[PDB]
DNA sequence: GGGCTACATGACGGCGAATACCCTCCCAGGCC
């Protein structure tokens, strides 16, 4: 926010409030930068995928 | 030919501030990689790139000019003259000189200018590295102590944003007083 | 009695990010 209040490319600050939106979601959110990475992988119910 | 000493020049036009040049030696005792050019790569490449050749050479240069002296002698005898300073300042004479164009100054040692050397030769890539990574530095300091005019932004080239501020606040003590716009804002254009 | 190794090539548009190209002025000293 304090380098785009000083930036002056259009480009520019199209990217930076890009990143500015995405990572105000992330502080709004309970959502964690981490999370995108699967540690655990869930199955789907076998009924949903029968054989 | 082992002691092949690269010198370039960068900010040599820019409405503000002095220009600057370096003289970087290094032989082929050493790593040296992604050196190719500066002017087509990203600030972050330009970043890594000063320190990596900073401590890969044997010894590093830096001269720079004087807004008058500048606009005493215009871009054309400043601008060689201060190669001259960097090449003076070297820590170790070099027994090849290389300047990016096709003009070379008065020198002892065997001097000689070629052309679009940025691309070709890794050493006059990398003292262009150097200089346009202290002009950038030098070019913060300027817009930290002018904040006025966004010098950080534009580096101080000749922009319609450059054009703009300099028409509305006006040229201080550290802008080149010979070139046009800034003779228009404060009223010596002819 | 018993477990395991897990190639096409014939598709047109549009839109938006990734880069590669032409804006943008501003310098000069030999050719017109």
């Amino acid at each position: 926010r304090e380098e785009l209040n000083e930036t002056n490319s259009e480009t520019k600050r199209k990217k930076l409030t890009k990143r500015i939106k995405l990572l105000e979601a992330f502080v709004q959110s309970g959502n964690k930068p981490e999370w995108m990475i699967l540690t655990v992988l869930p199955v789907l119910p076998p009924d949903l995928r029968p054989l | 030919t082992q002691l092949v000493a690269g010198v370039d020049a960068v900010g040599r036009g820019p409405l503000v501030g002095a220009v600057v040049t370096a003289a970087v030696i290094l032989d082929p005792a050493r790593p040296i990689a992604g050196l190719n050019d500066s002017k087509k790569l990203s600030e972050k490449r330009r970043l890594a790139l000063y320190e990596e050749i900073k401590e890969k050479a044997l010894s590093w240069s830096l001269g720079r000019a004087e807004p008058h002296e500048i606009d005493e002698l215009n871009i054309l005898h400043a601008t060689m003259l201060a190669m001259q300073r960097a090449v003076a300042g070297l820590h170790i004479a070099p027994e090849y000189v290389l300047i990016d164009g096709n003009r070379c100054p008065k020198l002892p040692m065997p001097a000689m200018a070629v052309v679009k050397g940025d691309s070709r030769v890794p050493e006059i890539s990398a003292a262009s590295i150097l200089a346009k990574v202290t002009r950038d530095a030098e070019m913060a300091a300027l817009d930290i102590v002018f904040p006025q005019y966004g010098f950080a932004q534009h580096k101080g080239y000749p922009t319609a944003f450059h054009l703009e501020k300099l028409a509305e606040h006006g040229a201080t003590e550290h802008h080149r007083r010979s070139f046009g716009p800034v003779k228009r804002a404060l009223g010596l254009a002819s």
